[PDB]
């Protein structure tokens, strides 16, 4: 249900549903805080990354209280961590703001 | 050793019975003060407080230079009681 | 490990808040303390404290790494 | 705001104590200084603001991830990017940031 070639902000009730139907396009997921430095740096380059790559679904969580438990049921403590996943579950992950980690972990899943 | 510290919180005046070898703040925290902090090191400015009278020993401070120490400042997390003393309590926003 | 403990740094750790080399890079590698506290839990909520054993030295000085920064003795 | 100021105060000064310097975009400054005094005003101490916490509330009375956390204070280690040492292909020759970049980057942010 999200826009491909652009980033999708979900939540708690949104993630697995948008997962569950992309089929074979491999999914990214950028887990941050409105506040965190390095999260905002990576911003402008994961945007980019949508609009670069067609052939993978782009989406973000806002880690914030309202989605306290599916950031919990994913996993997370450094900010910000990106979840990889192809065919309904998570099978790679990069955390910190790296950009030249978070690309060669995408380039993986494009297979 | 104990000696009588009168804090001028921006709510009031409170005045804690801080002994000579326990810190100003863990002092004010035994009475119920709720006196603010954030490292508790000596590195910050937050638990910053002031001196209008008395001798502290904030010896194992780090972050408030020689000028402003001059100035009269402490840091209540690290600051330890020489004498009876008043110290004001928040007082960072006007530091700088 | 617990406190109570002694351990040694058997991981490169470099610090700055040695009194020895004050404000300065020193790596602590080689020595010997004994750990004061392991911080998980506080009030019964979890905390995540990313060098949750803490140690203390010898010059009363102190520092905190992680579970494989250190090996027990004895 | 009055805490927004002194967070960044805090900052600078802490900077230049211990040779620390600013990220080149200091706008990825203003928002670690944002968050981080976002925080105080709300639990009361600038807890981190770019980790994940099971309960902010402790994390706070425990102090280990305030800032200057731990980490930062004993080994440098400055997560957010406020904090970097010179030798980091991230800083800058800065060790203050303008009160009005701040207030512009709290705007530009959404
Ligand atoms: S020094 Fe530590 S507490 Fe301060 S902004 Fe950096 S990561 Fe956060
Ligand atoms: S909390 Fe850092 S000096 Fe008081």
């Amino acid at each position: 249900e999200a826009i491909v070639g652009k980033v999708t902000e979900v939540n708690k009730d949104t993630f697995w549903p948008i997962v569950k139907a992309a089929g074979d396009k491999p999914v990214v997921l950028d887990m941050f805080t409105q506040w965190c430095g390095p999260s905002k740096a990576m911003a402008p380059k994961y945007e980019k990354l949508a609009e670069e790559y067609l052939d993978v679904i782009f989406l973000k969580l806002d880690c914030n209280q309202e989605n306290k438990t599916l950031a919990k049921e994913l996993g997370i403590r450094v900010v910000p961590t990106f979840k990889i996943l192809k065919e309904n579950s998570v099978v790679g992950e990069v955390t910190g703001a790296k950009y030249d980690k978070l690309l060669e972990a995408i380039q993986a899943a494009r297979s | 050793a104990s000696y009588t510290v009168k804090l001028i919180t921006p709510d009031g005046e409170s005045s804690i019975e801080c002994s000579d070898d326990t810190y100003i703040l863990d002092a004010a925290e035994e009475a119920g003060l709720e006196l603010p902090y954030s490292c508790r090191a000596g590195a910050c400015s937050t638990c910053a407080g002031k001196i209008t009278a008395g001798s502290v020993d904030q010896s194992d401070q780090s972050f408030l230079d020689d000028d402003q120490i001059e100035a009269g400042y402490v840091l209540t997390c690290v600051a330890y009681p020489t004498s009876d003393c008043t110290i004001e309590t928040h007082k960072e926003e006007d530091l700088y | 490990m617990n406190v109570g403990d002694r351990v040694r740094v058997t991981s490169s750790v470099v610090v700055y808040h040695h009194p020895e080399h004050k404000k300065t890079a020193f790596d602590l590698q080689g020595m010997e303390g004994e750990v004061a506290a392991v911080l998980t839990e506080w009030q019964g909520r979890p905390i995540s404290a990313n060098l949750p054993v803490l140690v203390k030295f010898e010059q009363r000085f102190k520092a905190h790494f992680r579970p494989d920064e250190v090996t027990l003795i004895e | 705001n009055k805490t927004l100021a002194a967070m960044k105060n805090f900052a600078e000064q802490y900077a230049k104590r211990t040779d620390t310097y600013f990220c080149s975009d200091l706008s990825v400054t203003a928002v670690v200084i944002e968050g981080l005094a976002r925080h105080k005003e709300e639990l009361g101490s600038p807890l981190c603001p770019c980790r994940h916490y099971e309960d902010k509330e402790a994390e706070v009375k425990n102090t280990f991830w305030n800032c200057p956390c731990v980490p930062m204070r004993e080994r440098k280690e400055c997560h957010c990017m406020l904090f970097l040492t010179p030798d980091n292909d991230f800083a800058g020759d800065a060790q203050d940031i303008p009160m009005e970049t701040l207030e512009e980057v709290k705007a530009s942010m959404a």
